[PDB]
């Protein structure tokens, strides 16, 4: 899994 | 109209005196910074907004300048260490922790997914968001009868943020947080979406990456089960970590690893040393490479479930990485195994495919080989039968490996196969 996500 | 901002209108917006106004500047910033394209973080960043968003965050009278300004920061702290350092020197970390009681659930929400971030840099950060207290309220959002009653991205959301609460060493996560985390993982790994399954099992993955006692807290929460249940799931997202976390806990002690056996994760390895994915296939192998480390009853646990012929087969055909990995499992079986065990694993094929391996360009490889092939040599012997053997190896063409070994620059080669030559091919 990603360490950090944006969201969109 | 909250749509494509100038930056200079946005700080225009924000340094208004009128709370509307700046919920309407805060909200053009959150679209500029939720644009898949290059969202302009930096620019974001030089215009001096953190301190204005976090600012934001505290106003319970405007839930949707807390939720805008929520969004902008968690995209900001997305970025690299030094935009999520940014977000954290604003003061954020206090703030999104007291929007984790806020009555509304995408408020709530998205300061879960900023502190994940946050705590996603790595362990300094982790450590400082457990420091201000992050986890009784995190906790608290899960504390009901059945997890089915929260939304299914809400709750996806926070156990990904207690992932990464659980990720990362040098250090390790503080052994109390741990220890109250665990209860809630425990609880996650048995819900139905594959999701909330995955990063659950990933969570479970880093805490038993460690030392045995680490490894220790995890299997006394009695989770080994279902692990394996996991371990024979259809989707992949799944298996991956699942098999990560079986590997991991036998990697500790004998014990550990009995308990893995216990639960029937041997019947699983058939599939999953032939498993499509490389790194699953590559990960069993290296799982199985450490059981074969284990106790004679172990190994012979190995042998009753079918287990050689399916080592044989990666050793005889795969991805050079698992290749490797399973000449270690074959290397520890010989060390630990009985006479029997290792006539058996010859009988099995593993002379040829063994020997064929011995033309490889890793040197690691060869000498484990080398190794093997003495301690196979040396039950042979124990049994008498050592011409038979040195007969195999020579028909399948192993000998004029060893003997082109000789010429080897590592010490230990030239050293291992002139012994092996001398002792019992002369």
């Amino acid at each position: 899994p990603p360490t950090k996500k944006a969201r969109v | 109209g909250t749509v494509n901002w100038s930056v200079e209108d946005i700080v225009k917006g924000i340094n208004s005196n009128n709370l509307e106004s700046q919920l309407q500047a805060t909200q053009a910033a959150r679209k500029l910074l939720s644009r898949e394209k290059q969202p302009p973080i930096d620019n974001i960043i030089r215009a001096g907004l953190i301190p204005k968003f976090v600012s934001f965050l505290g106003k319970t009278d405007c839930s949707p300048i807390q939720f805008e300004s929520a969004w902008a920061l968690t995209n900001i702290a997305s970025g690299t260490s030094e935009q999520t350092k940014a977000v954290v020197d604003g003061g954020a970390i206090p703030a999104f922790i007291s929007l984790l009681a806020s009555p509304h659930a995408h408020i709530s929400e998205q300061a879960v997914w900023a502190l994940g971030n946050i705590a996603g840099d790595g362990s300094a950060f982790r450590d400082l968001v457990i420091k201000h207290g992050a986890i009784d309220p995190l906790l608290a959002l899960l504390a009901v009868p059945d997890l089915s009653t929260l939304a299914c991205g809400y709750l996806r959301n926070l156990t990904w943020t207690l992932s990464n609460l659980c990720r990362n060493k040098n250090p390790a996560p503080p052994l109390d947080a741990v220890e109250q985390i665990l209860p809630t993982l425990v609880r996650l790994l048995h819900h139905n979406d594959p999701e909330v399954l995955a990063d659950s099992c990933w969570a479970i993955s880093y805490l038993t990456d460690g030392p045995n006692e680490r490894i220790e807290m995890v299997v006394k929460k009695g989770v080994v089960p279902q692990l394996v249940k996991l371990l024979g799931a259809t989707e992949l997202p799944i298996v991956t970590p699942a098999l990560r976390a079986i590997g991991n806990i036998v990697t500790g002690t004998d014990e550990q690893t009995q308990k893995v056996i216990d639960a029937g994760a041997l019947a699983v390895f058939p599939s999953l040393l032939t498993n499509p994915k490389t790194n699953i296939q590559k990960e069993a192998t290296w799982t199985m490479s450490n059981i074969t480390a284990g106790r004679q009853d172990q190994i012979q646990q190995v042998v009753n479930h079918g287990l050689v012929p399916f080592l044989v087969g990666v050793l005889s055909k795969a991805d050079f990485k698992t290749q490797k990995e399973a000449a270690w499992a074959i290397t520890n079986y010989t060390s630990g195994g009985t006479v029997e065990q290792i006539v058996y694993l010859v009988h099995c094929g593993i002379i040829e495919p063994l020997m064929n391996l011995l033309s490889a360009k890793d040197t690691k490889i060869i000498q484990v080989i080398l190794d093997a092939i003495s301690n196979i040599f040396q039950a042979a012997e124990k049994l008498g039968e050592t011409e038979k053997l040195s007969i195999m190896i020579e028909e399948c063409g192993g000998l004029d490996k060893i003997e082109a070994l000789q010429r080897h620059e590592n010490e230990s080669v030239y050293k291992a196969s002139l012994n092996l030559i001398e002792k019992y091919f002369s």
